[PDB]
RNA sequence: AAACAUCUCAGUAUCGGGAGGAACAGAAAACGCAAUGUGAUGUCGUUAGUAACCGCGAGUGAACGCGAUACAGCCCAAACC
RNA sequence: ACUCGUACGGUCACUGAAUCCUGCCCAGUGCAGGUAUCUGAACACCUCGUACAAGAGGACGAAGGACCUGUCAACGGCGGG
RNA sequence: GCUUUACUGCAGGCUGUCGCUGAGGACUCUCACUCCGGGAGGAGGACACCGAUAGCCGGGCA
């Protein structure tokens, strides 16, 4: 047949690319030698095209102006700190080791110094649970217990923009506008609605997959469609 | 059908009638060193392998008698044509 | 709109132009590659054995 | 008595044992951080180089080249093929890696000509070979009674036509009798069945 | 191959790289008319549709030798300096 | 490529606004989990065979399968007496 | 052209084995190799990646 859409994506053609030239900036934590004597002042609050959430422009002591992954409750004028000694308040960044247990955190690093990998989406947050000299246990937004290096840096508080998902798009035109700001091909044509040549579920008098949807993990690209290696399906049980 | 285990008949070796013992031919084990074996390895590779990609044919409803006839005095055996027989059980 | 006559009216783009290297009107001014001699694509001259009968 | 050279030689018969083993473990670390073709002032295997024609003289260059280990890097047929011509994985190329190496080296030094080459080891993902190249335009060489032959016009780009030692071996030209019916005088002249 | 998959068409078409006036080969770790014999290498005639291969099907297919053409043999590495 | 993205994410699919609802079936097929025992290739190992080798057999045994479980808003099914 | 539990194969994924590959049926270590870090250094580690092969699945493709 013909390659399915999932395969067209990989080529990374314009239709499937993110409007990168239009994106503002990479929100990775600042790099500090040591000391924590790094403080800056929130100079402005801005909209981040890539995440549909606000971001804060900060001016640091040494003269470095950079956008930051802002938590809820940060405003112009406020002073932020980043370092091992940094104060324990919303908007500040410091290694988990220095963070008191039971404190909601965001933009958590996977590997100390990477700049932040976890909990960066609208109104989300990780929960620092256990401390140690060898392992900092964090509970991620998905509910998973992650064992991390206490040396991994993070930002106190939850990410700004919470609740974004609570309101419906109501109309296609709204989805449209959001989708245009992402690396995504939209709208979506169902497999069952295409010709046999275009998808494993195409063909047939009436629409219906002529096969079970739960596909094996070992399925090759082009065949791995439907419910991938589902451990189960439905709502029952 | 029934079949005597031993009986008097012609032994093409002694060139005279003598008692013989009848036995079903047991299949001899292969060595894997015959020419055909070397051709299979030589000619089998990527893709289809011609004749070496075919598989065991079918079966006939009844098979023919497959027997050995052993002379009771010279110890040598001879073969005879077989005849279709659903079953062949020896008497004694 | 028909793909024939009506769609021919929209054709006013310039693509193939006289090539600096070979003189043919085959220099694609947008790709900056000559479809005839290969200028802009290769230092060597564009050639192929299929441009003639096999035994000739 | 034994030459000093013989010792270098004897060490390389078992590059996995003795001091050489430790030298390779060290070197390869550096090599892995070098380019595809690195020119070097002195052959790693002096005996072999000299034996192949090397000389400490002007116009004689030596370069180490690394190449990816394994079989062919082939693309599956996009058009219809009979099972026979559908293979993709276990298919290997017809030139050995040493030959690929000699050619890359010669491309890096367009004006030089491949004299010979030899192996200097490998790890699990690549192989290294050192190549001796000669400057056919340098008078120090145009006058050498042992190398001026490589200055002739017909020796130009010799490596690209299989005129190398590795070239000739890989073309099945070793044997002078049985088995070379389709290799001599050339693969092409024999319809390409060798 | 009266289908077709091994095989065939064929190492052909076509593609990448490269030299010359011609290229390539070439002075035996050869041959093995087994010899008290031949003596670098091309090529031409023959050996021969022979040996060999092959759903042992269709088809594919040499070599040594011999008669010719032309002939030509040498240089390193190491030992010792 | 997705991605200056990180589960309030984005990938793969089904249904197709709101409203009131969405029953029964895990035997077969699919996916997934488990698995005492069974079955399960090659390398290495052992025995026989060969002054070697081909080869035969053995021991061990991964995923997989047998077997068990979960799962239908998974493919689908919901009859005759 | 299309389909599939048609025939035969081919990609691809899973899995064992050999090489990469080191020291003291379960274990420690560091030195290759990998990843994080501007750097120091940190994490991992003879695994993983990669080459080879073997078994399984395999209309995704011929
Ligand atoms: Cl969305
Ligand atoms: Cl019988
Ligand atoms: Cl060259
Ligand atoms: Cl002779
Ligand atoms: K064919
Ligand atoms: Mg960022
Ligand atoms: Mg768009
Ligand atoms: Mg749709
Ligand atoms: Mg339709
Ligand atoms: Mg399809
Ligand atoms: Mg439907
Ligand atoms: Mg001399
Ligand atoms: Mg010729
Ligand atoms: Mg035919
Ligand atoms: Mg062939
Ligand atoms: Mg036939
Ligand atoms: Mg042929
Ligand atoms: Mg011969
Ligand atoms: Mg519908
Ligand atoms: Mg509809
Ligand atoms: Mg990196
Ligand atoms: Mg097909
Ligand atoms: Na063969
Ligand atoms: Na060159
Ligand atoms: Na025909
Ligand atoms: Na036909
Ligand atoms: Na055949
Ligand atoms: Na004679
Ligand atoms: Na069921
Ligand atoms: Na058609
Ligand atoms: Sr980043
Ligand atoms: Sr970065
Ligand atoms: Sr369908
Ligand atoms: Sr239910
Ligand atoms: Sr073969
Ligand atoms: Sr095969
Ligand atoms: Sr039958
Ligand atoms: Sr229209
Ligand atoms: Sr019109
Ligand atoms: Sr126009
Ligand atoms: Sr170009
Ligand atoms: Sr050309
Ligand atoms: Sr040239
Ligand atoms: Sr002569
Ligand atoms: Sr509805
Ligand atoms: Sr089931």
């Amino acid at each position: 047949g013909r390659r399915i859409q999932g395969q067209r994506r990989g080529r990374g053609t314009s239709t499937f690319r993110a409007p990168s030239h239009r994106y503002k900036a990479d929100l990775e934590h600042r790099k500090v030698e040591d000391g924590d004597v790094i403080a800056g002042t929130v100079v402005d609050i801005e909209h981040d095209p890539a995440r549909s959430a606000p971001v804060a422009a900060v001016e640091f002591e040494d003269g470095d102006r950079r956008l930051i992954l802002a938590p809820e409750g940060v405003g112009v004028g406020d002073e932020l700190q980043v370092g091992v000694s940094a104060e324990i308040a919303p908007g500040n960044t410091l290694p988990l080791a220095e963070i008191p247990e039971g404190v909601p955190v965001c933009n958590v690093e996977s590997s100390p110094g990477d700049g932040g990998k976890f909990a960066r989406a609208s109104g989300v947050n990780a929960q620092l649970l256990t401390h140690d000299r060898n392992v900092a246990v964090v509970k991620l937004p998905s509910g998973e217990m992650k064992r991390l290096d206490p040396q991994c840096r993070a930002t106190i508080g939850v990410v700004a923009g919470g609740g974004r998902t609570d309101k419906p798009f109501v109309k296609a035109g709204n989805k449209h506008h959001k989708m245009k700001a992402r690396g995504t091909k939209w709208p979506n044509v169902r497999g069952v609605a295409m010709n046999a040549v275009d998808h494993p579920f195409g063909g047939g008098g009436r629409q219906h997959p002529g096969k079970p949807k739960s596909i094996s993990r070992n399925a090759p690209p082009g065949r791995k469609v439907g419910d991938i290696a589902s451990k189960r399906t439905g709502r029952g049980g | 059908m029934q079949m005597p285990r031993r009986f008097n008949t012609y032994c093409p070796h002694c060139n005279e009638h003598q008692e013989h013992e009848v036995e079903k031919v047991r299949s001899g084990r292969q060595t894997g060193m015959k020419w055909i074996d070397r051709q299979r390895e030589r000619n089998s590779g990527i893709g289809n392998d011609g004749k070496f990609s075919k598989v065991p044919g079918g079966d006939k409803p009844t098979k023919k008698t497959d027997l050995k006839y052993r002379c009771g005095e010279c110890g040598k055996a001879h073969l005879r044509e077989g005849w279709r027989a659903g079953r062949l059980e020896f008497q004694e | 709109t028909g793909a024939g006559t009506p769609s021919q009216g929209k054709k006013n783009t310039t693509t193939h132009t006289k090539c600096r290297r070979c003189g043919e009107k085959s220099y694609h001014t947008k790709k900056k590659v000559c479809s005839s001699c290969g200028f802009g694509k290769s230092a060597k001259r564009r050639d192929y054995e299929w441009q003639s009968k096999a035994g000739e | 008595a034994r030459s000093a050279y013989s010792y270098i030689r004897d060490a390389w018969e078992n590059p996995g044992d003795g001091q050489l083993a430790e030298l390779q473990w060290q070197r390869q670390q550096e090599w892995r951080n070098e380019g595809a073709v690195e020119r070097i002032e002195r052959p790693t295997r002096l005996d072999k180089a000299r034996s192949q024609g090397y000389k400490a003289k002007q116009g004689v260059i030596v370069a180490r080249v690394s190449v990816r280990k394994g079989s062919a890097r082939k693309r599956r047929h996009k058009a219809g093929r009979r099972s026979k011509r559908q293979g993709v994985t276990r298919i290997t190329r017809r030139k050995d890696i040493q030959r690929v190496a000699e050619e890359r080296a010669s491309r890096t030094f367009p004006n030089l000509r491949v004299l010979n080459s030899y192996s200097v080891g490998q790890d699990g993902r690549q192989k290294w070979h050192e190549v001796i190249l000669i400057d056919p335009n340098h008078p120090a060489i145009q006058n050498d009674d042992d190398l001026s032959w490589i200055c002739a016009d017909d020796q130009a780009d010799r490596v690209f036509r299989g005129l190398t030692g590795a070239g000739r071996r890989n073309r099945g030209l070793s044997g002078k009798g049985k088995g070379s019916e389709k290799t001599r005088p050339s693969l092409r002249s024999n319809g390409g069945k060798a």
